[PDB]
C-alpha cells in the first residue's frame, strides 16, 4: 500500500541511477501511480493525479523541469483516453501502452546522438554549459565516431555542474579545457559553435535551464555564432514570461534584507533564467531537428484546444 | 434543508437519465453536479461531450447552463461517477427534463413549507416520498390529485398542518377596460343590460352611466385577447337595435 | 514627387451621390455620417455599428415579387456597403463578418416566408458577436490577468477596444494597484476617451503625448499593452498611427510589449512596408483665424495623415488572443486552424 507522492515510490528510485533525469523519473512515478491505484472508473483517476501533480509540485517548487513533466503527463492521458474505448478497454490500452517511456523517453538521449551527429563537424571548438546530459551523449557519440573537435567547459555557478563535465569526458579522453563563466567575453570569438540544454521549453522557446545560458546566448548572437541548444520531445511547459523573469525560486532576483549571521550571499540572486526566440538558432528533438518557430506551434498545437 | 435526496439511494444507479450543469472544463471535461441530488457532484469526460473536438470559444458558452445526461458508471461509496449526454435520444428531453421540472415546481412548495416553518426539508420530504413517489409516479401529479383525491392526505399522518394549508394556496390576470357607453337613447338601459348578461357570464364595474370598468381574465394572458375583442364586437352589435351610442377605447 | 506618396491612391475624396435605383436606408447614411464628419470608432466598434444597422436593415426585407431572399439581399446589402467605401475603406473586422454573412445568403433555400427569415438569421447573427466577440473577450481577461502583478504600471496608445474593459477588471473587479499611462496624438484624441473612463472608474491615470514619450520611460516603467486593427500574415500589426514609436523604444529599453488582440482581427493579407496601404483621411484636420490655411492653390505644399502603419515583429514580444498567448512569428498557424475551422 504506497501513496506514490514524495518518497514511498519517488524518491526510492532516484537514488537508484543518476541516468534516469527529473521528469521522467516523475513520468516514472506517474505511470505506475495509476498502475497499482487503478481504481475502475475514469472520474476519479485523473482526480487522483490532479490531487497527486499539485502536491508534486507543492513537493519541490523549483525544480520546474518536473512541472514540464506534471505537464505533459496530463496531456499524454488525454488522448490516451481518446480514441474512444468508453474507459472499458482505456485502462488495460492505457497501461498497454504503459511502459512506453520508460522504453522510449529512456532512448531519447540516443536518439538525440543518431540525428545530432551533423553538428560538431570537422574541427569544432564547443562551448557546453551546465550538465544537460543529452548533449554529453552526444558528445559520446562523438567521440565514438572518431569524429575530431575540441571541447570549452564553462562554469555552472553555484550549481557546480562544469567541475563535473571535466572530469566526465577527460576520462573519456577529449582535449578540453574549463573556463570560468565571466572569461567567456574574451574567448567566444575563437569559439564557433555553443551547446546548451534547456530544463523546459516555452511558448517562443524558452531556456529555463540555469543562471546564465542566457548571458551566454546574448555573448554568442554578438557573436554571430550558431547558438544551438540540446534537448528532447517531452522536455516542453506552457509556463512563459514576457520578460526574462520566470517563478524564481522564493522571492525577487533584487533583494536587500542583511545578513543575519553567516548566511550565503552568492545564493542571493536567481538560479533559473530565460531565453526567447531571438538568441536561440536551432534546437535537437526526437521528432528530429527544429526551428524555434516550429517549437512553438507544436507546443500550440495541442495545447489551444 | 435546503435541497436532499430524491429517491433514497446516495447515488444515481446504472443507466438512469438524469440532469446536470457544466461548471468549469480545464482539461479533463466538466465538473458537473447531478441536479437531483444538487450537492453531489459527477464529472464528464471530453469524448463524451459533442464528438466535435469542441473550441474553447466554444467551451465557455455552455457553463453555468444546464443540460440532460445519463450516468455510465457509478461508485458505491465516492461521488466521483461517469456521465453520459453524448448517447442520449432527443425523447429524453421531453422524458427527463418535464419530469424534472414536474420535481422541479415541489421543489418550489417545499421550500416556504420547510425553512419558512423552520423545520428542515427532508423530513417533511421523506414524509412524502415512498408512499407517493414509490406507490406510482412522483407527487406533483398526484398534488393535482390531492386537491380532490384526499385518501392521500389521510394516506400519510401530517408532522405538521401548515404544510396541508400552504400547498392548497399556491396551486389552487385582469385586462382593463374603459368602454364608453355615450348613449343618448330610449331603450339604452336594456341594451346595456343584455351586453350585461353575456359579457360577464370577466369582472365588469359600473363606474357611472356613461363609464365602465371592465377587466377581462386572461389564462395565457393571450387568451384574452379572444375576450376582449369578442366583449367589444358585443358592444358594436348591441347598440345599433336599441338606438344609442357605445365607443370603446 | 521624390517619393510621390501623394500620388498613392488609396483613397479620395468623392462625395455628392444622388442615385434612388437601390432603396437606400437612411440609418446606415447616419453610420457613414457619424464616420466620416468625425470618427467615432476604433475597430470592433465598427464591428459592432456595421452590425447594429445589419439587423435593422435586415429587418426591412422589401423582397420583390420575381426574386428570391437570397437572390436580391446579396445585391441590396452589398450596395449599402458601398456607400460605406465612400466614408471609409474596410477592416477585416468588417471584412470577415460581411464574408461569413454572405455565407448565410447563399445557404438558405426558397422555403422561407419570410416570417422565419429573422429568427434564422437574426439569433445566429447575434451568436456571432456574442461568440466571436462578447465571451471571446471574457477569455482576454483571465489571460492577461494572471501575467500582471499588482503595482505595477501599464502603457496604452490611443483609444484602446478591448484592453479598456481588461483595465476595469484588474483595477476594480480584482483590485489590484495599477498605475495607467495612456498615450494618444494630434489629430486624433481617441485616447482622452480611456482618460475620461478610467479615472471615472477611479485609478491613478497619467495622461501624455507622443512628442513627450522619453520621460514616461525614464520612470518606473513595464507592461506596453496594445490595441489593434489587424495583424498581417507575417506578425507585422496593422495598428493605429503611432503606435510603432513606443513599440521600438519600449523594446529598445528592454521591458516587454504585448498586443491585445483577437482571432478575428487576424487576415490572410502580408506586406512588411508601412506607406504600401494605408488610408488617407481629410488634410484639413491638421490645421486646427488659424495658423496656415491653403495646403490647396499654394506652390509646394502638401498634408499628409496617416492613420495606420506597421510594426515589425521582433518589437512585439507576446501575442494575446481568445485562445491563448503566442510569439508574433507563430501567427498565420492559427489561420488553418481556427479562422474558417473552430
Amino acid at each position: 500500500m504506497s501513496e506514490f507522492n514524495i518518497t514511498e515510490t519517488y524518491l526510492r528510485f532516484l537514488e537508484e541511477d543518476t541516468e534516469m533525469t527529473m521528469p521522467i523519473a516523475a513520468i516514472e512515478a506517474l505511470v505506475t501511480l495509476l498502475r497499482i491505484k487503478t481504481p475502475e472508473t475514469a472520474a476519479e483517476m485523473i482526480n487522483t493525479i490532479k490531487s497527486s501533480t499539485e502536491e508534486l509540485i507543492k513537493s519541490i517548487p523549483n525544480s520546474v523541469s518536473l512541472r514540464a513533466g506534471c505537464d505533459i503527463f496530463m496531456r499524454f492521458v488525454l488522448r490516451n483516453l481518446h480514441l474512444y474505448g468508453d474507459w472499458e478497454n482505456c485502462k488495460q490500452h492505457l497501461i498497454e501502452n504503459g511502459q512506453l517511456f520508460v522504453s522510449r523517453a529512456k532512448k531519447s538521449r540516443n536518439k538525440i546522438a543518431e540525428i545530432g551527429v551533423d553538428f560538431i563537424a570537422d574541427d569544432d571548438i564547443i562551448l557546453v554549459h551546465g550538465y544537460s546530459r543529452a548533449v554529453f551523449s552526444l558528445l559520446n557519440h562523438a567521440a565514438n565516431k572518431f569524429i575530431r573537435f575540441r571541447c570549452v567547459v564553462t562554469e555552472s555557478r553555484p550549481s557546480k555542474q562544469g567541475n563535473q563535465l571535466y572530469t566526465l569526458l577527460e576520462q573519456k579522453g577529449i582535449p578540453v579545457t574549463l573556463i570560468v563563466d565571466s572569461a567567456v567575453g574574451a574567448v567566444i570569438d575563437k569559439v564557433d559553435k555553443v551547446f546548451v540544454g534547456a530544463e523546459g521549453v516555452a511558448e517562443s522557446g524558452g531556456i529555463i535551464n540555469l543562471v546564465g545560458t542566457y548571458s551566454v546566448g546574448v555573448l554568442a548572437h554578438n557573436a554571430r555564432k550558431p547558438f544551438y541548444v540540446v534537448t528532447e520531445s517531452h522536455k516542453f511547459v506552457r509556463m512563459f514570461p514576457l520578460s526574462s523573469d520566470d517563478l524564481p525560486m522564493a522571492g525577487p532576483p533584487l533583494d536587500f534584507t542583511r545578513r543575519t549571521d553567516d548566511l550565503e550571499d552568492a545564493l542571493r540572486g536567481p538560479t533559473i533564467d530565460y531565453t526567447a526566440q531571438e538568441y536561440i538558432t536551432a534546437l535537437i528533438t526526437d521528432l528530429g531537428v527544429l526551428t524555434p518557430s516550429a517549437v512553438s506551434e507544436e507546443l500550440i498545437k495541442m495545447w489551444y484546444d | 434543508t435546503s435541497h436532499c435526496r430524491f429517491y433514497e439511494n446516495k447515488y444515481p444507479e446504472i443507466d438512469d437519465i438524469v440532469m446536470v450543469n457544466v461548471q468549469q472544463i480545464a482539461e479533463m471535461g466538466a465538473y458537473v453536479k447531478l441536479l437531483e441530488y444538487d450537492n453531489i457532484e459527477g464529472m464528464i469526460l471530453l469524448s463524451e461531450l459533442s464528438r466535435r473536438r469542441i473550441r474553447s470559444i466554444q467551451k465557455l458558452i455552455r457553463v453555468g447552463k444546464n443540460d440532460v445526461a445519463v450516468v455510465l458508471r457509478v461508485d458505491k461509496e465516492k461521488g466521483y461517477i461517469d456521465l453520459s449526454k453524448r448517447r442520449v435520444s432527443s425523447e429524453d428531453i421531453i422524458k427527463c427534463e418535464e419530469k424534472y421540472q414536474k420535481s422541479k415546481t415541489v421543489h418550489s412548495i417545499l421550500r416556504y413549507c420547510a425553512e419558512k416553518f423552520q423545520i428542515p426539508l427532508e423530513e417533511l420530504y421523506k414524509t412524502i416520498a415512498w408512499p407517493l413517489s414509490r406507490k406510482f409516479g412522483h407527487a406533483y401529479e398526484a398534488f393535482k390529485l390531492s386537491i380532490i383525491d384526499e385518501t392521500v392526505w389521510e394516506g400519510i399522518e401530517p408532522p405538521s398542518k401548515d404544510v396541508l394549508d400552504e400547498l392548497k394556496n399556491y396551486i389552487s390576470v385582469k385586462i382593463r377596460a374603459d368602454v364608453e357607453v355615450s348613449c343618448f337613447s330610449y331603450e339604452g338601459i336594456d341594451a346595456i343590460k343584455d351586453a350585461l348578461k353575456s359579457a360577464e357570464d370577466v369582472k365588469v364595474k359600473l363606474v357611472a352611466a356613461p363609464l365602465y370598468v371592465l377587466t377581462t381574465q386572461a389564462l395565457d394572458k393571450q387568451k384574452g385577447i379572444e375576450q376582449l375583442e369578442s366583449a367589444i364586437e358585443k358592444i358594436t352589435e348591441v347598440i345599433t337595435k336599441y338606438g344609442g351610442v357605445c365607443n370603446i377605447t | 514627387l521624390e517619393q510621390s506618396f501623394d500620388n498613392s491612391s488609396l483613397i479620395s475624396s468623392v462625395k455628392e451621390l444622388l442615385l434612388n435605383k437601390d432603396l437606400i436606408h437612411p440609418s446606415i447614411l447616419l453610420l457613414t455620417s457619424h464616420l466620416a464628419h468625425y470618427k467615432i470608432v476604433g475597430s470592433i466598434p465598427r464591428c459592432i455599428a456595421m452590425l447594429e444597422v445589419f439587423q435593422i436593415v435586415i429587418k426591412d426585407y422589401q423582397t420583390p415579387k420575381g426574386t428570391t431572399l437570397s437572390r436580391n439581399l446579396t445585391s441590396y446589402l452589398s450596395h449599402q456597403i458601398d456607400l460605406l467605401k465612400k466614408a471609409r475603406p474596410l477592416s477585416v473586422t468588417m471584412g470577415n463578418a460581411i464574408r461569413w454573412l454572405k455565407q448565410e445568403i447563399s445557404l438558405i433555400d426558397p422555403s422561407t416566408p419570410d416570417k422565419a427569415a429573422k429568427k434564422d438569421l437574426c439569433e445566429k447573427i447575434g451568436q456571432f458577436a456574442k461568440e466571436k466577440i462578447e465571451l471571446a473577450d471574457q477569455l482576454i481577461i483571465d489571460n492577461a490577468s494572471t501575467q500582471i502583478e499588482e503595482s505595477t504600471t501599464i502603457v496604452t496608445y490611443g483609444s484602446s477596444k478591448v484592453l479598456t474593459e481588461l483595465l476595469l477588471h484588474n483595477a476594480i473587479s480584482l483590485k489590484k494597484n495599477i498605475k495607467v499611462i495612456v498615450v494618444d496624438s494630434r489629430p486624433l484624441f481617441e485616447g482622452r476617451k480611456m482618460a475620461e473612463t478610467l479615472r471615472n472608474a477611479g485609478v491613478n491615470v497619467m495622461y501624455a503625448l507622443i512628442t513627450s514619450l522619453d520621460t514616461i520611460f525614464n520612470m518606473d516603467v513595464d507592461y506596453v499593452f496594445l490595441g489593434a486593427h489587424s495583424i498581417l500574415s507575417n506578425g507585422f500589426l496593422y495598428s493605429r498611427a503611432g503606435t510603432a514609436m513606443l513599440a521600438m523604444s519600449a523594446k529598445r529599453r528592454n521591458i516587454p510589449v504585448l498586443v491585445c488582440c483577437e482571432s478575428l482581427k487576424f487576415s490572410q493579407r502580408v506586406q512588411l512596408d508601412s506607406v504600401t496601404f494605408n488610408e488617407l483621411a481629410d488634410p484639413n484636420d491638421l490645421v486646427n483665424k488659424n495658423i496656415l490655411d491653403g495646403w490647396q492653390e499654394l506652390p509646394s505644399l502638401n498634408i499628409v495623415n496617416i492613420l495606420y502603419d506597421l510594426t515589425p515583429p521582433e518589437y512585439i514580444k507576446k501575442v494575446i488572443t481568445e485562445f491563448g498567448a503566442l510569439p508574433p512569428s507563430s501567427v498565420p498557424v492559427i489561420l488553418r486552424e481556427y479562422k474558417g475551422s473552430a
